[PDB]
């Protein structure tokens, strides 16, 4: 998924982020195993990926 | 003889983004910023330097039908479809002064080069004019049969006209508190009025046909012809160019002391799918002639610049 | 020709006759004609105003 | 003493609607006819209305093309002010406060 | 007419007396009549115009990469003149109607 | 119309005047003009009407019928003059 | 292989390759924000 995103570093909020409410300021920053999670979102869209289909 | 090489005039820039049609435009006089009226109730403010825009102006109850700059003060005339025209102060980021008096929509305005006065053409015929920075009025215009199209005065003899929906041309001497002459030249409605840089005619124009006037003193020009459509605007540039905009999309430049025009403009500036029969509701020149902002039904203000070509033609 | 003139009459008419329909000859250059009078007229008339 | 806001600010942005289409509706032909363009504001008028408020395309038999074409044009403008303002107003409904039932019940309605 | 003058209402008060000339550091009338506006905005739409730049688990499944290198499909600026839908409404009634 | 149908008549035929001095409209002046001259006023009506048509534009139909009424009137001598000079205004060939 | 269904293409790509050099440039964001309306810093 790394090489299916199309930059070498910046990484923006893609699929999964922004989790704030609740947990304030007990949420994660940020981390490059979290850029990997966001990769392993890609990998739950392309591991179901409907040809036509109404997707997340 | 079409002497005076008339230059050929082609395009600049296109822009686009607005909510709706765009009913007027205007520019600073130093070209530091540009503003556009449209449909979208919202006063448009758009900086054309590098080709961006300038801000968005909001308060306007319908769409704005007119706006003017003022050279003394940064206040902007603002004339709308709401039938409330004020002169908006820009320098706190907030209108000057709402003037009152129109009894219907406005569908001009204008400024007096030297004296401080606010004049409107109003769909209930009335143009008004306005003695303004005391908040005051001035006088009431009246007797075209329908209403003003358009709007215009000067700081020489008593050349003060409104353009009139009832086919003659209203003449207005405002300095007695009285008007000057009606014009019976143009057949039709005329929609189109401009103010030549020679100074010396007044120029207007009309579907059926456009009429150039010789003043002050009741004296005509010519009769401007050959273009066939609803005019929806007419620019007299210093070069010797008029561009006359219409309804339906054709702009036709003007050589003026040729005495026959100096380009048919058909051009196709139609934004995506909707279209229809839009055309260019307005145009301005600009301060020096290098480009000419195009203001379309089609929310797309598209400026207008040359190729620098030898060309030069003739018919 | 001047039935036209009856009712309320002062200064500006200027139709009368039909020779306005046609304009006189074309456009020409000269200073008084095609541009403007002076400055003085501008500034007593922006006076008066 | 007019543009009240509230609603009357729509029925004079209708009636402004129609009055400069009457002049360009006068304009539209050289000749034609007198009284026959009053008529017209009547079919262009609620064949407008109908035409952009339902899913019929309002097609007149033999109609005059031109006129039809602006009346369409500025029709849809009239669409387009009933399009921006209805996005306002369900901003003005979900995130800003909300006013009354009768204006915003409708909104909803048409949006 | 020397009449129609009895009673005031609101709004009429007075309201700006005093005007506002404009200043040597704003606009100029002498210094845009000598103005190289031409020249100067040649040179400024020179410039903003001249620089512009800016396995096995993989395996089980029953399907495979179905959407993929389709971004600019959409396009991300755009600006239409029909309001019914075009980028604005789409993501509008998208959110709006579900 | 409606004051033509009074038994004065005067203020109708200066009120057709009246309306020559208004807007002609190259229609009710020329047709009003051939209704006044019809009425009465033969030499004097086809002499003010020969003066406005000649006035503000050329015509054809009206031109044409003005000539042959003016001819058939009297004498042809005056109508051959105004046909050359109504023809010089407008050269063609009808 | 034919369009996509949510979004598929309703009269694209008409105004973008109309003009062959126009450039057209359509700011729906922000245009410059409201602290300085084209004022004179005569603080």
């Amino acid at each position: 998924y790394l090489t299916e995103h199309p930059d070498p570093n910046n990484e923006n909020i893609v699929g999964y982020n922004n989790k704030k409410c609740w947990p304030r300021d007990a949420r994660m920053r940020l981390m490059k195993h979290d850029v990997n999670l966001g990769r392993a979102v890609f990998w739950d869209i392309k591991n179901r990926l409907p040809r036509s289909v109404t997707t997340v | 003889p079409k002497p005076q090489w008339h230059p050929p005039w082609k395009l600049y820039r296109v822009i686009s983004g607005h909510l709706g049609w765009v009913r007027c435009i205007a520019v600073e006089p130093g070209n530091q910023w540009f503003v556009t009226g449209s449909a979208d109730r919202t006063i448009k403010i758009w900086d054309l330097a590098s080709g961006k825009l300038k801000l968005s102006l909001t308060g306007h109850i319908s769409t704005v039908r007119g706006v003017i700059v003022s050279t003394r003060s940064p206040y902007l005339f603002s004339c709308g479809e709401d039938k409330q025209v004020k002169c908006w102060d820009l320098e706190y980021n907030k209108v000057i002064r709402h003037y009152h008096g129109h009894l219907s929509a406005v569908y001009g305005l204008d400024l007096h080069p030297t004296i401080d006065v606010l004049v409107t053409c109003s769909r209930d015929s009335t143009a008004r004019i306005w003695d303004v920075r005391t908040k005051a009025s001035v006088h009431t215009l009246s007797g075209h049969t329908n209403a003003v199209a358009t709007v215009r005065c000067q700081a020489a003899e008593p050349q003060i006209i409104t353009g009139s929906h009832d086919t003659t041309i209203r003449l207005w001497d405002l300095v007695a508190g009285k008007t000057r002459v009606t014009l019976t030249n143009h057949k039709k409605s005329v929609r189109a009025v401009v103010l030549h840089p020679r100074h010396y005619t007044f120029a207007s124009g009309s579907p059926d046909n456009i009429k150039q006037w010789k003043f002050p003193d009741g004296s005509f020009i010519q009769n401007l012809s050959g273009h066939n459509a609803i005019i929806n605007t007419l620019t007299v540039n210093s070069d010797g160019v008029l561009v006359s905009g219409a309804d339906n999309g054709t702009m036709h430049l003007w050589d003026w002391r040729t005495g026959y025009n100096f380009q048919r403009v058909h051009a196709a500036a139609v934004q995506p799918g909707s279209l229809d029969e839009s055309g260019i509701f307005a145009c301005a020149f600009d301060q020096s002639e290098s480009r000419l902002l195009t203001a379309e039904a089609d929310k797309t203000i598209k400026v207008y610049r040359e190729d620098d070509d030898t060309a030069t033609e003739e018919t | 020709d001047a039935i036209a003139r009856q009712g309320q009459s002062k200064d500006k008419v200027i139709y009368s006759k039909y020779t306005d329909l046609v304009p006189k000859e074309v456009m020409n250059a000269d200073d008084p004609d095609l541009q403007r009078p002076d400055e003085e007229a501008i500034k007593e008339i922006t006076e008066k105003t | 003493a007019k543009t009240v806001t509230k609603q009357r600010v729509e029925s004079h942005f209708d009636l402004e609607l129609r009055a400069a289409v009457m002049h360009d509706i006068l304009d539209m032909m050289p000749e034609g006819i007198k009284q026959n363009k009053a008529r017209t504001i009547l079919q262009h008028l609620s064949e407008a209305w109908r035409c952009w408020k339902a899913n019929i395309p309002w097609k007149v038999p033999g109609l005059p093309t031109p006129i039809e074409n602006m009346i369409l044009r500025y029709v849809k403008a009239k669409a387009d002010w009933w399009t921006n303002t209805a996005h306002y107003n369900r901003e003005r409904i979900r995130r800003g406060a909300t006013v009354d039932k009768t204006v915003c019940k409708k909104n909803l309605g048409r949006l | 007419l020397s009449q129609l003058s009895k009673q005031y209402s609101s709004r009429d008060l007075p309201s700006h007396t005093k005007i506002k000339y404009r200043q040597t550091t704003q606009d100029a009338p002498e210094e845009v009549r000598n103005r190289d506006f031409r020249r100067e905005l040649e040179e400024r739409e020179r410039a903003a115009a001249r620089e512009k730049n800016r396995r096995r688990w993989d395996d089980d499944v029953v399907f495979k990469n179905c959407a993929k290198g389709v971004d600019d499909q959409k396009k991300d600026k755009r600006f239409v003149n029909d309001t019914l839908r075009s980028e604005f409404h789409k993501k509008f009634m998208e959110k709006y109607i579900k | 119309e409606m004051e033509m149908k009074n038994r004065q008549v005067n203020h109708a035929r200066n009120i057709w005047d009246r309306a020559i001095t208004t807007l002609p409209r190259v229609n009710q002046f020329w047709y009003k003009y051939t209704y006044m001259e019809e009425m009465l006023g033969n030499v004097a009506g086809a002499r003010q009407v020969f003066e406005r048509w000649m006035e503000w534009q050329p015509e054809e139909q009206a031109w044409h019928s003005y000539i042959n009424f003016e001819l058939r009137y009297k004498e042809v001598d005056r109508a051959r003059t105004i046909y050359e000079r109504f023809v010089l205004v407008h050269p063609d060939v009808k | 292989e034919v369009v996509l269904h949510e979004d598929k293409k309703y009269y694209p790509t008409a105004e973008e390759v109309y003009g062959p050099e126009v450039e057209t440039i359509v700011q729906e964001e922000d245009t410059q924000p409201l602290t300085e309306p084209i004022i004179k810093p005569v603080k």
